[PDB]
DNA sequence: CGTATAATGT
């Protein structure tokens, strides 16, 4: 529920930042300038947000 | 600090080459390159010609290296003119070095030409092509980048000509471009705004804390999806099951593709006229009966 | 390099590796090189040679 | 005047006009922001005379 | 920036450009990534239009 | 170019963190807090910690 | 897409 006795920061290893990753960003390109939609594999890629 | 002044002091390491040098060099590395090709085709491999084919290999790798420090002034050269157009000047040199590999690619000295004839064209276009496809955080093909380019130019002169900014009309007339192309080509030109910028002095609020998300109510629509999709699926099924069929194809409820009144004709074998009718019958049905009571709503 | 670490007051990093500001900065921005690890063992057996 | 200048040492020397040197963009465009968002151009409160 | 400068260097890297040019790249990575964790930290701020 | 491997760069800097220990460091800077040389010895204390 | 007089350190 909400019980969260203490909350711990510590130094994020490579290997943390793939495991949260639920992707990987492989292009700079943002959204379409036609169908104002996310690109594909992009910043806003909606495969992997 | 100053990465360009590391950079520029690393490029001033090397001197110029002169024509004796290019030359030099040029057949130096073509030997390289034809040595390294010879490679994959001697089936009947020399021993000790092979040991020379691959001094001569790293010989040629070698040229290839001082070549392109030598030539890299000339791209600082070329990418200096370009600063200010929204790329980094650092950025630019090493489009510009990308250039300059490509080209060197392709250079021939049988021509007898200097490499720096040659080399400026390549430098140009890779630049160029950088600018248009990074410069921008939305990112505008390139022919969208090119027109963006010539109406500006034109803009310009225009302009200086008549002394006071000219109108969609006149700059069409100029450059022979449609009116309201000019209008959406000008709507691109234009640079996206920060949200992080302050607005109005507003108590230091950023102008991105007052965009409303206005949107998103889930629950809402997953509701009304399950209400009006099952209540239509339900009362096409309660009506004839193959006019259900007809449905789904003339429209494409299931596959898209609304089939048209001769298409969906061809795949019944029906007529395209017969179509008409049967949605006059469908719609008919549909505004009788139970299926009236469910669908009063959603209108 | 993380930022926060280097470049700091004072740089974590420099402490770790015992190593003043400029010369960490030098490594960082490939503006000197500097020796990982050298064979001692090897070196003292050939240095006659 | 950075402008013409730049133009006069490059531009061509035997038919330079002053209308192709002299612009005009620079001055229209300072008196604008000035009047435009210059904290001391502010909006006339006229509550009453 | 961050991504498109490492999407060059891993381009550049394939083609086999000499070594003065993957140094550079490497150290605009670097800053790249500089700024994006701390703008200002360290030498003269990204700045915007 | 036979002992010694010298690299330049953030890579140089993980290789030689990796290559680093930290048990034989820690206890040599312990030995040396336990000494005096007062400004070496504070230096020693900050790096310690 | 290769444009060949030549063009080499913010």
């Amino acid at each position: 529920v909400n019980f969260f006795d203490e909350l711990r920061i510590g130094l994020a290893t490579a290997e943390d930042i793939r495991q949260w990753s639920y992707g990987e960003v492989k292009k700079p390109e943002t959204i379409n300038y036609r169908t104002l939609k996310p690109e594909k594999d992009g910043l806003f890629c909606e495969k992997i947000f | 600090a100053d990465l360009v002044r590391v950079y520029l002091n690393g490029i001033g390491k090397t001197a110029l080459l002169n024509a004796a040098g290019e030359v030099e060099l040029a057949k130096r590395i073509e030997a390289g390159l034809y040595a390294e090709h010879l490679l994959e085709t001697r089936k009947r491999l020399g021993e000790n010609r092979k040991r020379d084919l691959a001094a001569v290999v790293r010989d040629g790798e070698a040229a290839r290296r001082h070549l392109l420090e030598a030539n890299l002034r000339l791209v600082v050269s070329l990418a200096k003119r370009y600063t200010g157009r929204g790329m980094p000047l650092l950025d630019l040199i090493q489009e510009g070095n990308l250039g300059l590999i490509r080209a060197m690619e392709k250079f021939d000295y049988t021509k007898g030409f200097k490499f720096s004839t040659y080399a400026t064209w390549w430098i140009r276009q890779a630049i160029t092509r950088g600018m248009a496809d990074q410069s921008r955080t939305i990112r505008l093909p390139v022919h969208l980048v090119e027109q963006v380019n010539k109406l500006a130019r034109i803009k310009r002169e225009m302009h200086q000509h008549l002394g006071r900014e000219a109108t969609d009309e006149e700059l069409a007339a100029e450059s022979g471009i449609p009116i309201d192309k000019i209008n959406d080509l000008l709507e691109h030109s234009r640079d996206p705004v920060s949200l992080d910028m302050p607005v109005g002095s507003e108590e230091e609020a950023p102008l991105g804390d007052f965009i409303e998300d206005a949107e998103a109510m889930s629950a809402e629509n997953a509701v009304i999806a399950e209400l009006l999709h099952t209540d239509i699926r339900s009362v096409l099924a309660t009506l004839d099951e193959r006019e259900h069929q007809v449905i789904r194809l003339r429209f494409g409820l299931d596959d898209g593709q609304p089939r048209t009144l001769d298409q969906i004709g061809k795949l019944f074998g029906l007529s395209r006229e017969r179509v008409r009718q049967i949605e006059r019958d469908v719609m008919s049905k549909l505004r009788h009966g139970e299926r009236a009571d469910r669908l009063r709503s959603y209108a | 390099t993380h930022i926060w670490y280097f470049k700091g007051v004072p740089s974590r990093l420099g402490y770790l590796l015992d190593l003043a500001p400029k010369d960490l900065e030098k490594i960082i921005y490939f503006a000197a090189y500097v020796i990982t690890s050298v064979d001692e063992e090897m070196r003292h057996n050939e240095l006659s040679t | 005047e950075r402008v013409v200048r730049e133009r006069m040492t490059t531009q061509d020397v035997e038919a330079i006009t002053p209308q192709t040197l002299i612009n005009i963009r620079p001055v229209v465009a300072a008196i604008k922001e000035f009047f435009g968002t210059s904290q001391l151009s502010q909006f006339m409160d006229q509550n009453n005379p | 920036r961050v991504i498109n400068r490492n999407n060059r260097l891993k381009r550049l890297i394939d083609l086999g450009a000499p070594e003065i040019i993957v140094n550079n790249e490497k150290r605009m990575l670097q800053e790249s990534v500089d700024a994006l964790f701390d703008n200002g930290r360290r030498g003269r701020p990204v700045t915007g239009p | 170019g036979e002992y010694f491997t010298g690299a330049m760069g953030a890579e140089s800097i993980q290789k030689l963190i990796e290559n680093f220990d930290i048990d034989a460091e820690a206890e040599s800077l312990r030995d040396v807090i336990r000494n005096g040389k007062g400004q070496k010895k504070l230096r020693a204390l900050k790096r310690l910690k």
